């Protein structure tokens, strides 16, 4: 379930920004980060990278 | 006569594998004048880093920043000369659902002339399958055929390395190829994978 917890993560960190709480949404995404770089995919963990940039 | 720009229309974003979103226009009307394009984009309240067209390829913007999945973005184009600024309508979306795969390779007939009727197929899925299910769509013919018959596309619906082609008259050779794309539906169909050849025995 490694996928279904990462797509679970980005729900939550889209669902934070978007109110906007950009602190727990940059906290979701570096859990999301670990994730991707012990099981994942580079094209997931680009997403997430870039995610976190744009949020500054 | 010299005039300011049409808000730009039919505003669409493609993600092929392996290059970055690019995002396509209607410049409308000539306005005779010099007229810069300019791709807006932002997740949330944070933008984007903006993204300038091209003067060969003034309805088409490649972005710079990574493709990003499973969030909501807000895109849109600003056009503007010396006459006037208009911005097109903002189009919300989620880059996966804009998805082109490259087709499946090693594209390959196992079991040639082992069996009277099948024959089975094995190939290599796209990278993109780590984001994505895919969905295929396998055709086949005989070399003298004209017309290519199809898989029904129900059967081949899920990520998959291999099929197995029923119902194939005895000691006749075969020729396949096999296209991708996002299980929803949603998002660009592959283009065709290379052939692939096989015989099927008597
Ligand atoms: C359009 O872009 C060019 C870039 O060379 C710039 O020199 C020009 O001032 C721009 N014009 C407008 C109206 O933005
Ligand atoms: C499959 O395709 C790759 C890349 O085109 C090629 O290097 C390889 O030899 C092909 N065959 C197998 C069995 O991997």
């Amino acid at each position: 379930d490694i996928s279904e917890r990462f797509r679970r993560l980005m729900r939550r960190a889209d669902e934070l920004a978007r109110r906007g709480n950009p602190e727990e949404a940059r906290k979701v995404l570096e859990e999301a980060e670990e994730l991707m770089e012990r099981y994942g995919s580079p094209e997931l963990l680009e997403s997430v990278r870039m995610l976190l940039e744009v949020l500054g | 006569g010299s005039l300011p720009p049409e808000k730009p229309k039919n505003l669409s974003c493609i993600v092929n594998e392996g290059k970055k979103m690019r995002c396509e226009w209607d410049g409308g009307r000539e306005t005779h004048l010099e007229t810069n394009f300019t791709l807006k984009s932002e997740w949330a309240t944070h933008k984007f880093a903006d993204c300038k067209a091209k003067r060969d390829t003034p309805t088409s913007c490649t972005v710079d920043y990574s493709t990003v999945y499973f969030v909501n973005i807000e895109v849109w184009v600003e056009a503007e000369n010396a006459l006037g600024k208009v911005t097109s309508d903002h189009i919300n979306f989620d880059p996966v659902y804009k998805v082109k795969p490259n087709p499946p390779h090693n594209l390959s007939v196992i079991n040639s002339e082992e069996l009277s009727s099948i024959l089975k197929l094995t190939w290599t899925n796209p990278s993109i399958k780590s984001v994505i299910i895919l969905k295929y769509n396998i055709q086949y013919r005989t070399k003298d055929a004209s017309t290519w018959s199809q898989i029904p596309p129900e059967d081949t619906a899920s990520t998959r390395s291999s099929f197995t082609v029923q119902d194939l008259k005895p000691f006749t050779e075969y020729v396949f190829r096999i296209r991708c794309m996002k299980e929803d539906g949603k998002g660009y169909w592959s283009d065709w994978s290379e052939e692939a050849s096989g015989i099927t025995a008597a």
